């Protein structure tokens, strides 16, 4: 038999265990390993999971086949093979790739569906085990763990450009015009000492030609250690993850990705020309699988029922921060911002941007930043920042030599942005934010490097009052202390002030004391509400209608009677489109525009605000 | 020596395609052996390059030739050149030679255009190397034309034996053995420039379109090699489509002249750098001469518009169709785009022919929208936001090139055209003073890094700004509302004032216009003239050079006296008179009148008085 070196386990036996997993292993085995028999379905269980997966790979036309170490453990012989893989991940992965190819050929013949066995041979099946082990940081990874299968979660610090890889060397003889191809094993090309052609009779006549040499796609992605894995006292250590073929560019940089792989250690040459290599070995992880960290039909039905409920707007507001008290209007504005307005692009007038930015000002103990962290959790992509920690250059763009790097707002783009101590945030940073928010995109010019980075990020800001506690005598805008251009740029302005009464104090103290009374203590689940916002954006594309247009023109003229920025009217339209997404209405309606204007009026306590100078009586706040 | 049967078949097929393409699309469906007739034309001009549409190859041989070319261009290129040489020897033997000194064989270039698919620089892959491909992108830079050693001739010092036209790899190469069998020399090879043949060489760096990037990320850059006629066939900063074979560049140091191949190099590793070779380059980015450049229908449309007596008002209305109101700003933009005749005194003082304006107004007035429309309309124009910009970098750039060199500035992108400036108030007053320093005198120059360089800096300037306090203050003087140099304000032709109108009718009209725009996209706008037609009219007017009349000069005298009376000081000056002359020339251009008129001078004085406010 053929045995992997040092394992005393046959490579044929590993392939046979993988074949028993691919066929003659029921999905019932994986479901039983998962237990939860009430959750498992008997018919899909009786069907063979890996047989269905190989047939699905044939239907896709792709050689790659996702692998589950849990399913490998579910099958008994495949569990033994998975332990052998944990010992020798690369060898067992090659064995499983060959087994997947052979099982695909056998499955094509068995199903009798049209397919080419030669096409299956040309295809190189891929085994991508996952759930082999608990996710761990790069700092947790060890040289003993090198050459052992593991599943790792990490946030991509950056993704490197695709790196050419010498899949096979090609030798072309300059003396005799001979053509040859030499496979590259272990990353080293093989060169015959004499000419491949005996008639040439020229020693070392063969010459490698790089263009003729076969190249396989390869890439690397820097991966930061997971925030839980990182030590509390120090920033996480980062190790780049090797990737190739379909795994290359599987996940974009700046988004969390879970890549199962085998850790690798390689000697580092003391000098590139010198054969000598330092006793220390550089360490990198080669990913057997790449994964992240879209609405299911049942989730979409649940979102539809929720959106049908009239209580759902306030329900999602409360669901953003279920434990928090008395900031439901700010949470509703944040939920509208998470839904976002629809974006319209035109040849003239540029492109109206649907993304909504929300500014919130609260006196200390407003729980505004607790709600902001709640919004960061609720957002599908979360960016949280402190005003003292915020920098304008970091928010817009950085340069490394000389190539531009994504700003903090650019990384926020594609998700909601959370800002704490927004009053403490620098006015210069806010001035940088003004242009980026007005354009919904960032443009940067600098010596050497000048480029524009997308900044289409919904922005949430939690701000202190300009006074240490919010002053009713102070104007609400002054208490928020936001610059007027940034306030116009923001779609929504939120004002929250504490109101004191004996019964209200009893209620607040009772809430805090109940959370304390538990030793560990209508709201949608936060993940379900993120999915609801995603489904609202996906299946709802609100646009200005006639009724919404009557409401919008009335609101614009009335706010001009009250001065109305044209951007505020666009922000009201975006909030109206956000409300239609919150209601899962395909187009903006008069009720949506009315709710958007009502949400803006309630957010800044404009109804509470006194008619003159914009100041709000404290009793008027919180009605 | 072994020979590729597929290569020889491809050479025969290419010769057959060239000699008997027999498809002529000229004036009718006809047969003229258009490739052979093009060979005859290249013989008439002694040309060395041939351009072939990829669709012609796709039609020829049922696309077998096109398929072979696309699949293995790198392999069949010598065979294609041999077939072209065979067709040349058959039809134009003079073209076969370089064509008194003995004529060497002429180099033959084959260009392929109109490829079915165009890929972004990010779309390129290592697997795509070695195959013909069309790439869409913008040329960030272009290397100087160089004589790449396509063919090398060496002489052996030991026995005086000489080699000729030796092919060279990516690194410089010498003959493996002495051509003389008796001499065993493998060194002492001395090149001869005359006997060796050098092709023109130029590397043009390219990058993906910033608009093409979805997430706004940095566009992927690709090196495009231009050789022969392809050298200087494109310009830096201009979008272009390149067609040719993708290539991989080995490390010259590893050859001896990240992971790397080894064991071939020998022990040394070899890292591969991706690149592109472009067989074909295409750029995707007097009144009588302009009329000839225009098609017959375009000439007829421009003639009708010029014949219209209301052409001036129609163009002013057509400016910024989406924008409602700001008709004075529209008229100023039209006058600036039309421009004025340059003039220089016998004493040597040179006046500026281009119009320059600065706009100050409250936010949410679509001044930035006007800047965007102007940047889109004006050829050779660049738009930028003032706050996120470098003052010196906009005017000029300097960098070291592999030695100190000079890089083109942002102002040069606006040269011979309008320059739009957004967030002008947010921009540095130092940058504003620099613009004033390079506005009337122009002539941007470099004196740093030990290298002195000159720049013409001939452009029109347009600006948008927010007045002090965030809104225009009518009580506040026109000068000082936007802090800028007084001489610069004087040299500026006009200072537009934008103020919000509380009129309910105007509010309802603007609201209805914005709502109709959002509902109906471009259909809501109804400009009197199309953008392309207005651009053609602007080009024709620029070809025209208005001349001052004697009555026009008397009217200008009276108008300057009236402006001085209005000063009765800082607001009006001889610079205001110069602005009046420039606006009169622009008005004569807009009205298509050959000469300046007293009515045109009156309109110029009215615009200046509107700036006075």
């Amino acid at each position: 038999l053929r045995i992997i070196w040092g394992t005393n386990v046959s490579i044929q036996e590993c392939t046979t265990n993988f074949r028993n997993f691919l066929m003659s292993f029921k999905y019932k085995f994986r479901k039983i390993l998962d237990e939860r028999e009430e959750f498992i379905n008997n018919t899909t269980d009786e069907e063979l999971y890996y047989i269905k997966q190989l047939n699905e790979m044939r239907e896709l036309g792709t050689s790659n086949l996702n692998l589950d170490a849990r399913n490998l453990l579910a099958y008994k012989q495949t569990e033994d093979l998975y332990h052998q893989l944990l010992n020798y991940p690369q060898e067992v992965i090659s064995i499983m790739d060959q087994t997947i190819k052979d099982c695909m050929v056998s499955l094509i013949v068995d199903n009798n569906l049209d397919y080419d066995l030669d096409e299956i041979e040309t295809k190189f099946y891929k085994v991508r085990p996952y759930n082999v082990g608990s996710c761990k940081g790069m700092r947790e990874l060890n040289p003993n763990d090198i050459d052992k299968l593991i599943n790792l979660k990490g946030l991509v610090l950056r993704s490197t450009p695709v790196i050419p890889d010498m899949k096979v060397a090609f030798f072309k003889c300059n003396v005799c015009d001979h053509t040859m191809a030499v496979e590259i094993d272990r990353g080293v090309i093989q060169e015959p000492a004499r000419c491949e052609r005996i008639d040439c009779n020229e020693p070392n006549s063969m010459s490698l030609i790089h263009n003729r040499c076969s190249f396989a796609d390869k890439q690397v992605i820097k991966l930061q250690e997971t925030p839980d894995f990182v030590p509390d006292g120090q920033t996480p250590h980062s190790i780049s993850l090797c990737v190739y073929d379909e795994l290359v560019d599987s996940c974009r940089a700046g988004d969390r990705i879970e890549v199962t792989g085998t850790f690798r250690s390689i000697p580092i040459r003391a000098n590139s020309r010198q054969r000598v290599l330092k006793s220390l070995y550089k360490t990198y992880v080669d990913v057997v699988h790449v994964k992240k960290v879209q609405i299911t039909d049942q989730d979409l039905a649940k979102i539809r029922e929720v959106a049908a409920r009239e209580d759902l707007y306030s329900l999602l507001a409360r669901s953003i921060a279920p434990s928090i008290y008395e900031l439901e209007d700010v949470k509703k504005g944040i939920l509208l911002q998470l839904f976002g307005g629809t974006n319209k692009t035109f040849t003239k007038g540029g492109r109206y941007r649907g993304d909504i930015n929300i500014l919130l000002c609260g006196d200390p103990s407003t729980s505004k930043s607790q709600i902001l962290q709640y919004v960061h959790k609720i957002t599908p992509r979360g960016v949280y920042t402190s005003g003292k920690g915020s920098s304008a250059v970091g928010l817009t763009a950085y340069i490394t030599r000389l190539v531009l790097e994504s700003g903090a707002l650019v990384l926020s783009d594609g998700g909601v942005c959370c800002i704490d101590e927004f009053d403490k945030m620098s006015d210069s940073t806010r001035s940088v934010l003004h242009e980026v928010m007005e354009q919904q995109t960032i443009s940067i010019a600098k010596a050497g490097i000048i480029t524009t980075l997308n900044a289409r990020s919904s922005i949430l800001a939690s701000a202190n009052p300009i006074g240490s506690r919010y002053n009713p005598n102070l104007p609400v805008t002054e208490n928020i202390d936001l610059p007027p251009p940034l306030l116009s740029r923001f779609d929504l302005v939120y004002l929250v002030l504490d109101k004191v009464d004996e019964k209200n104090d009893r209620e607040l103290a009772k809430h805090l004391t109940n959370l304390y009374l538990e030793d560990k203590p209508d709201v949608l689940p936060v993940e379900f509400l993120t999915m609801y916002i995603s489904y609202a954006k996906e299946h709802i594309h609100p646009i200005i209608t006639e009724a919404a247009k009557t409401e919008l023109v009335r609101a614009y003229v009335g706010m001009r009677k009250m001065t109305a920025t044209t951007r505020q009217l666009e922000s009201m339209i975006r909030l109206a489109e956000a409300h239609a997404k919150m209601k899962l209405k395909n187009v903006v309606e008069l009720e949506d525009v009315q709710e958007a204007v009502r949400l803006i009026r309630s957010a800044i306590k404009d109804y509470a605000t006194d008619p003159k100078t914009g100041k709000i009586d404290m009793n008027l706040v919180q009605t | 020596k072994v020979d590729d049967v597929t290569g020889e078949k491809v050479r025969e097929a290419f010769e057959q395609f060239l000699e008997d393409f027999s498809v002529q699309s000229t004036d009718t469906g006809e047969v003229e052996k258009v490739y052979r007739a093009q060979i005859e034309f290249m013989k008439i001009y002694d040309l060395n390059t041939i351009y072939i549409d990829y669709q012609h190859l796709s039609m020829r041989e049922n696309g077998a030739l096109a398929m072979a070319i696309s699949e293995q261009y790198y392999r069949f290129l010598p065979f294609l050149q041999k077939g072209l040489r065979r067709v040349v020897r058959k039809y134009a033997p003079e073209l076969l030679n370089t064509s008194s000194p003995e004529q060497t064989e002429r180099v033959f270039q084959i260009s392929f255009f109109n490829l079915p698919t165009v890929h972004r620089i990010r779309d390129i892959r290592s697997e795509k190397i070695g195959s013909l491909l069309s790439i869409s992108g913008t040329v960030t830079r272009t290397s100087e034309v160089r004589p790449e050693l396509y063919k090398a001739s060496f002489t052996c010092d030991m026995c005086r034996a000489i080699v000729d036209n030796v092919e060279q790899s990516f690194k410089y190469t010498e003959p493996t053995f002495c051509p003389n069998p008796s001499c065993e020399n493998r060194a002492f090879w001395t090149l001869n420039v005359t006997r060796s043949r050098f092709l023109d060489w130029q590397k043009v760096r390219i990058q993906e379109n910033a608009n093409e990037i979805p997430t706004g990320s940095m566009p992927r850059t690709l090196d495009v090699i231009l050789r022969g006629d392809s050298v200087e066939r494109a310009k830096p900063g201009d979008r272009c489509k390149f067609t040719g074979v993708e290539i991989v560049v080995p490390d010259v140091t590893q050859l001896g002249l990240n992971s790397g191949v080894t064991g071939l190099l020998g022990v040394r590793d070899l890292t591969y750098k991706i690149s592109f070779l472009a067989c074909h380059v295409i750029s995707i980015g007097d009144q009588e001469v302009f009329l000839n450049s225009l098609s017959s229908d375009e000439i007829n449309e421009l003639k009708e518009m010029v014949k219209d007596e209301h052409i001036y008002d129609k163009l002013v209305r057509s400016i910024a169709p989406a924008v409602f109101g700001h008709e004075a700003v529209k008229k100023g933009i039209l006058l600036q785009m039309l421009g004025g005749v340059h003039k220089s005194t016998v004493e040597g003082i040179k006046l500026r022919g281009d119009i320059n304006i600065c706009v100050v107004g409250d936010p949410s007035t679509s001044k930035s929208q006007f800047l965007k429309y102007v940047v889109g309309f004006a050829p050779r124009s660049v738009y930028t936001s003032g706050k996120a910009s470098s003052a010196a970098g906009l005017t000029a750039a300097v960098v070291r090139d592999e030695d100190y060199t000079i890089e083109a500035g942002a102002l040069m992108l606006a040269d011979n055209g309008i320059c739009c400036i957004d967030e002008f108030d947010k921009m540095d007053i130092s940058d504003q003073v620099a613009i004033h320093e390079a506005m009337e005198q122009q002539t941007i120059s470099i004196a740093k890094a030990g290298i002195h360089a000159t720049l013409n800096a001939r452009t029109s300037i347009l600006a948008a700004a927010n007045p002090v306090g965030g809104r225009y203050n009518r009580k506040l003087s026109l000068r000082g509302n936007l802090n800028m140099t007084a001489p610069i304000m004087s040299r500026f032709d006009l200072f537009f004032v934008i103020l919000d109108d509380c009129n309910e009718k105007i509010d309802t009209e603007l609201a209805s216009h914005i709502v109709d725009l959002h509902m109906k996209r471009d259909e809501a706008i109804e400009p009197p003239f199309s953008a392309e037609q207005l651009r053609r009219y602007i080009k024709y007017a620029r070809t025209f050079k208005p001349i001052l009349t004697k009555e026009a000069r008397s009217y200008l005298v009276e108008k300057y006296k009236e402006l001085r009376k209005d000063d009765a000081s800082y607001r009006i000056t001889v610079r205001q008179l110069e602005s009046m002359i420039r606006l009169s020339e622009a008005i004569a251009r807009a009205n298509c009148v050959d000469e300046i008129t007293p009515s045109f001078i009156a309109e110029a004085y009215d615009l200046l008085r509107q700036s006075i406010i």
